[PDB]
């Protein structure tokens, strides 16, 4: 089964900050990987998909990147709504997996 | 079009599953009928499709000589099937050969008959051709246990609403 | 480009069978020769190579019955003689 | 507007059945691969199962291999789960989850997701 | 430029047999698949054509003399190897 | 010289009676002999030269095991004759096959053979290769009962003015 | 010169036999396809049978069919026609013709023609 | 049966007049196709052959035009001894078919 | 590298003992071995180096069904032998085929076989491939009774150091 | 260049086996059709050979492997379609 | 330095057996073929023998056909022939002779050589 | 068997002479040829090898030429010691043969 590992488990951010939010494959799984955000209580949220490309409606602060088996989830700037918890999850083979997440708090 | 070696060359089977069609035993009969003055017809090809529904077909008539043509020897079932249907009994007496009414293959081991042969698992099917190099097949080509279930057929008349081997019964 | 709301006669998923070991004595048996292969409708591929499989059937029936080969046909060299003739 | 909307699930007493539904709206649902993921209370996302189209690629996730069931009915755009010998690690809500196979196989259309308690 | 006079061993007259219907099932059988085709000897081509069958059968018997196919030689491919192989 | 498919290259199957041999079984019989060591060999050939005498020969020894060889399941009879000759009977032990003396093949349903094939019809004939594409096709090649005879033959020594098979009778 | 040569016809009761001739001189005649032409009084041309030089290909008129036979023997350079089941119809004047099959399988070489009555 | 209609019947000319005799025919016969000239009690003669070639012995004024299944006789200049029954006969498959003819009277 | 025709292309049959191999019948026997699952596989070359020992094997079981499989009619012995070893008797039961442990082939009469067929003289050796044209072929190439020796082997068990054939034993 | 002192798996000596007489009947029986043939070590030839002929057995083998057919593989045209596509 | 010694040569009565060897020194003795050739009194030089690395390939003189056999154990560099139902016309001197299979099989290395006399 | 003639059978010369021996083929045996040098009591010595090539350690005045069939035995200048009997040698195929020899004795 091919692992997901996101890091860090935790993040403290604040409003206009750049957040990284890496993401790393036990195998190579090329451009399929996707990106979520989750609010509590609430169903989870595509942002990033084919690990670059932008979900029609979403802003453009999120934004993807890929080298190897390694990703990138990337916030520029911060606004008082992005604080929630994102996995990334693979797309490739099945069985589908997720990460373990990242919480994003106010710091 | 490049082709380098004929290694390079490739013949797919695709099953009819995959194209959104009803495989069940009773849908997939309907689409058999048989004929006398078509002689069978073999090709090879080179990889498939992992199939849902396959068929491992026995019928006898009520003399005792199997219906369909015994397989040569080169003729093996289907390697990867996730379901196969053992059809098996005693239907009325019925001249010629089973062929396709869709003028599709039955697939077996690396060779796509045009008519279903005796105590082999097939599934239904059609061949592509495509071709491609090493550098590209491996961007395009990235590098189990059956469910048996059984049914029998009763001798008799068909009705008009029914497969080339009758009304078909699941049994334990 | 491609959207699931054209295709109505595909799935889009695809899973296939493709030192001493090159030795008949010493390699796989004849039930363990295929490694499964996964094809990704990454460019709509998938859906293209049902239908070509699909459309393949009528010069592939006619051919065979072009033929008196009661055995089997080698369909690979045809195809390779082909593209050699066509150029 | 694309829609997925779950219901038929409960209350269950840890070692016997219950089973989940889901019915799709606005886009076709027999030209999509459908998945089920569930979040345990707490916890973070799992994906379960999926169901391909023409319902020949079926995938599950070994911790439910052999206890569920996943199925489709292509005509009433309904996807289901059966859920089999339920354990109290199975407490989680479920979503259906339509995989788009034209996109890069991402998930993108999920439901509000039902509550399934095992106790 | 020809005539007659001149060929013995040719007789200048020659007929030969050369939606659904692709289907197998839907087709003609065995012994309904040839239609009557109608060959002049505008520029002698029957007599030319009599006499390169008559001809070949000295390649043709040393080639199948060659060969350990006991069931059916394909010469197809052969003529289309050697005409690509000439180039 | 121009070549475009394999579709293209024909393989005509004339007849030795279209070329002025006098085809009667009395006179093809005498360019046909056995013979021990030679195996049989066979050939596809695409069209045919619809033939005026083709043979049907079931000649056996007195032991009872037929001359000629069983043929395979691909042989098939000439398609277009316009009288088929029976020859039948029982002729003295002869160890072989029978292969012409001239070099010419044993036409059959798109097979040439070089021996001849216990119950099937076949012509005399040879094989010619031509090439050509559709726009010269089309104008190069423009788009039935028989007639039965029975023979039989005696068994005993042949004389020296005599065809393989024996002085043959024809009968009712 | 070349030269065709027409005898053996006369008068025939309705329902007999009647047997033609002709006899080549000048060219080949193993080499030549053979025609029978008839004209009945005061009517058009009418072709009858034709045999090619290797006996291969014969043909007649469906108006004869089965009646009559065409034969020829080419070591004789002679041509044969034999009438059968005579009728009232057949009544016509015979020539025997050469097709030249090296100059677009004309008829170049009629005979002067025998008369064939049957009354 | 491949059929074969002349045109007219009949036709009435004088010395030295142009004369237009028209063939036409069911299928198409490439250019199998031959013109004769009979005279009561006389075997027809072969004038035109391969639609427009002309048999050695006969004058230039007959001649020969194909136009795909339709043929053309065509006399120029009449002499005193071109009034005769001309006919069209197509060689090409069997069985081997003649026209109704044309009758060329004096005018 | 040049090629005109496919008769330019030759297929060399090479022995085993011309590589400084020990063909011996106890030598040879240990570098062959039964097992299931693999099928048997022919291919066809064009000439063969004359060969020094070959081997006409015809061991059965205490059933009485020959271990090795029957030849189809296209094998014959191999064409230059000097000393053929008749291998004869019985031996235990072993399932499948008996194929090389090297990789080489069984050289047939212009067949090399991954296996031995009953009844049938091979030798051991591989295949190479040149091509070569007239002027060339020309000076590269420039242009007899057997020894009978016979063996026997008895049933029961083999001994670590033996071939699959077991302990062979020669006799009068 | 070559010396024996070099070669340890070759023996460097080599023969092998290679009007109305095309007519199957008047030709060559089965067991009359071989004509013996000498091959010099000229430069190195006859080791090259063996040697070529000693690696071949994978590339082989494993073509062998590929294939289907049970009856009898012929390999002159693959080697032929694989010249013309080389190029 | 190459070197063949012959010996095992002596006098032997006519229609009786001896057997002569050679040992080889300096080159590879497996890897070339070997040959014997006599000289009988007064006379020119006769090849008799040859046998190939492998021992695949032997060739004998057909004076000496059936009557000789040569033979080598390549693990003692050893060359071996045994003469039997000797000749009068067997009396010779008999060298070892090496030949080059590269270059252009030719004899180079003669031995001193044994003498056999058949009295 | 390939024949092989020496030519001639004897040979006087003097030291310094030019000496011409011959050697002829009855079949086409390419340049499988070698020359010897064979003394009263002493195994044979390998002169000319490859019909023309020179045996290291030979002195330079044989020379050993091919013109078909036809080979030379060629020593131009006769040293004290080059009195002996030569022979030619096939070595093409089996039976090897060699030639009946050449005396060259002291003139
Ligand atoms: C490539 O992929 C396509 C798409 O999947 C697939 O198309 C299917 O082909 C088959 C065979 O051609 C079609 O089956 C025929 O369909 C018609 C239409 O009516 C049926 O289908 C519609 C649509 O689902 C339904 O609404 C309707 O109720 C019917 O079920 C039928 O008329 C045909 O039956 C006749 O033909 C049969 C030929 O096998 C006969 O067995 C049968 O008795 C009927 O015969 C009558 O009609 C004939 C018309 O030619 C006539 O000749 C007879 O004399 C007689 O009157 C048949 O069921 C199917 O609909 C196609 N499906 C789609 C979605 O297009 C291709 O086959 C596939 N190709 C390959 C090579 O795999
Ligand atoms: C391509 O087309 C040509 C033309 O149609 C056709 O040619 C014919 O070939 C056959 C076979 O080669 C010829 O038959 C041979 O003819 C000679 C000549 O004498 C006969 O023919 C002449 C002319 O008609 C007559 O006047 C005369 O009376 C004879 O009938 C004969 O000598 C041959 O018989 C000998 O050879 C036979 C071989 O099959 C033996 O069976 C027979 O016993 C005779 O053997 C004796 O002679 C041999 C000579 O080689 C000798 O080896 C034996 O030991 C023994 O002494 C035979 O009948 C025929 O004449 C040709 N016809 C013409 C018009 O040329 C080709 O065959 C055709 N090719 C193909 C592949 O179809
Ligand atoms: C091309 O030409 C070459 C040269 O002639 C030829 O090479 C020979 O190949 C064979 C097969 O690979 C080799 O045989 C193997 O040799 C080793 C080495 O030990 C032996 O040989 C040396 C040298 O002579 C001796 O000193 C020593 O005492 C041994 O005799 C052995 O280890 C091998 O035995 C094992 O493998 C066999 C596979 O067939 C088993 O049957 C056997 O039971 C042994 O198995 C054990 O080892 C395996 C290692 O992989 C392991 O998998 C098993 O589980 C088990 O532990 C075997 O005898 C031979 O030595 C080569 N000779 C030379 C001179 O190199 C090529 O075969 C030839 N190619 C073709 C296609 O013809
Ligand atoms: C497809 O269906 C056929 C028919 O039902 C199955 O055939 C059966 O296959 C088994 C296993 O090969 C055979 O068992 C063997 O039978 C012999 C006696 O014939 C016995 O000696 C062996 O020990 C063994 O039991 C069985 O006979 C055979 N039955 C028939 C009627 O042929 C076949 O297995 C099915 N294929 C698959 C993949 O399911
Ligand atoms: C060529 O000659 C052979 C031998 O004379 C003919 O063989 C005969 O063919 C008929 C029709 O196929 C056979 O009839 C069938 O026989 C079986 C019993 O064997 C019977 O059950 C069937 O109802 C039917 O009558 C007949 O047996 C067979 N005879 C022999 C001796 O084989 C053949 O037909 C001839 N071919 C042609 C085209 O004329
Ligand atoms: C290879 O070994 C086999 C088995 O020892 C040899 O088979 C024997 O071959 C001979 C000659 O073909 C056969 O003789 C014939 O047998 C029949 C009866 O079967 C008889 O009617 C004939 O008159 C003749 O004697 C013999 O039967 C056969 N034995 C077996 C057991 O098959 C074979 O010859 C050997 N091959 C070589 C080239 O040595
Ligand atoms: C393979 O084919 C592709 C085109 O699909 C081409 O770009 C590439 O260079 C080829 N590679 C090789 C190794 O021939
Ligand atoms: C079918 O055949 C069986 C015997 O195998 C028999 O018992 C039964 O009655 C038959 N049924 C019919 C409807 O003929
Ligand atoms: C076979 O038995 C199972 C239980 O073992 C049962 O559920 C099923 O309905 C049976 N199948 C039939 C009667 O076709
Ligand atoms: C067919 O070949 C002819 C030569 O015989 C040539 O003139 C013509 O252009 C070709 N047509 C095609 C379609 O290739
Ligand atoms: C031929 O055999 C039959 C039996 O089939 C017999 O009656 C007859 O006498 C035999 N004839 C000769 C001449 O041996
Ligand atoms: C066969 O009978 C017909 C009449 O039916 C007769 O003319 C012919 O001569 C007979 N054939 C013979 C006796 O060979
Ligand atoms: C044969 O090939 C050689 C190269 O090995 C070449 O020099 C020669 O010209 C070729 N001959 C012919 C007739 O093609
Ligand atoms: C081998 O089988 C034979 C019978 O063919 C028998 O006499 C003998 O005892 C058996 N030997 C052993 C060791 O089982
Ligand atoms: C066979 O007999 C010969 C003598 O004819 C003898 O030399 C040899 O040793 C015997 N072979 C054996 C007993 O294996």
């Amino acid at each position: 089964d091919i692992v997901m590992t996101q890091s860090p488990s935790s993040l403290s951010a604040s409003v206009g900050d750049r957040v990284i939010i890496t993401c790393r494959a036990s195998q190579s799984i090329s451009t399929y990987l996707n990106w979520y955000q989750q609010k509590p209580g609430k169903a989870p949220k595509l942002l990033i998909y084919a690990a670059s490309s932008l979900q029609s409606g979403v802003p453009s602060r999120f934004s993807g990147s890929e080298s190897g088996t390694d990703f990138t989830l990337t916030i520029s700037g911060l606004q008082p709504e992005d604080f929630a918890t994102y996995y990334c999850l693979q797309s490739y083979d099945a069985p589908l997996t997720f990460g373990g997440g990242t919480k994003v708090d106010i710091k | 079009g490049t082709l380098q070696k004929t290694e390079d060359v490739h013949l797919m089977g695709f099953t009819l599953s995959g194209q959104k069609v009803a495989d069940s035993p009773l849908e997939a009969s309907k689409r058999w009928a048989f004929r006398t003055g078509v002689p069978p017809k073999n090709v090879e090809y080179t990889e498939g499709e992992e199939a849902k529904t396959c068929y491992n077909i026995s019928v006898t008539d009520p003399s005792g000589k199997s219906l369909l043509l015994d397989p040569p020897t080169n003729i093996r079932d289907y390697p990867k099937c996730k379901t196969i249907h053992h059809i098996q009994g005693q239907n009325p007496h019925a001249q010629g050969i089973a062929l396709h009414l869709w003028g599709a293959f039955f697939l077996y081991d690396r060779i796509a008959s045009t008519t279903m042969y005796r105590g082999k698992v097939f599934t239904e099917g059609n061949i592509a051709a495509m071709i491609v190099n090493k550098t590209v097949h491996k961007m395009i080509f990235s590098r189990l246990t059956s469910t048996n279930k059984y049914w029998t057929s009763s001798n008799g008349t068909q009705t008009n609403d029914t497969g080339c081997f009758g009304a078909l019964q699941e049994y334990n | 480009a491609y959207s699931g709301e054209n295709e109505n006669d595909c799935d889009a998923e695809l899973r296939i069978w493709s030192g001493l070991s090159w030795i008949p004595f010493f390699g796989p048996g004849i039930e363990g020769l295929y490694t499964a292969v996964l094809i990704k409708n990454q460019n709509n591929l998938v859906c293209r190579l049902r239908r070509l499989a699909n459309q393949t059937a009528k010069s592939l029936e006619l051919l065979l019955r072009v033929t008196t080969e009661e055995r089997t046909f080698s369909l690979i060299n045809r195809i390779a003689i082909d593209f050699l003739l066509t150029r | 507007e694309v829609q997925l909307v779950e219901s038929g699930g409960g209350l269950v007493k840890p070692g016997g059945s219950l089973r989940l539904s889901c019915a799709a709206s606005g886009f076709t649902f027999s030209s999509y691969t459908m998945n089920w993921v569930r979040q345990a209370p707490g916890k973070g996302l799992e994906w379960v199962s999926s169901i391909s189209s023409s319902e020949s690629y079926i995938y599950y996730v070994d911790s439910v291999q052999g206890r569920f069931t996943i199925s489709r009915d292509n005509a009433k755009n309904s996807l289901y789960l059966q859920l089999n010998s339920l354990r109290a690690e199975d407490t989680a809500v479920y979503y259906c989850v339509r995989r788009d196979n034209w996109n890069y196989d991402t998930l993108d259309i999920w439901g509000q997701g039902t509550m399934v308690t095992v106790s």
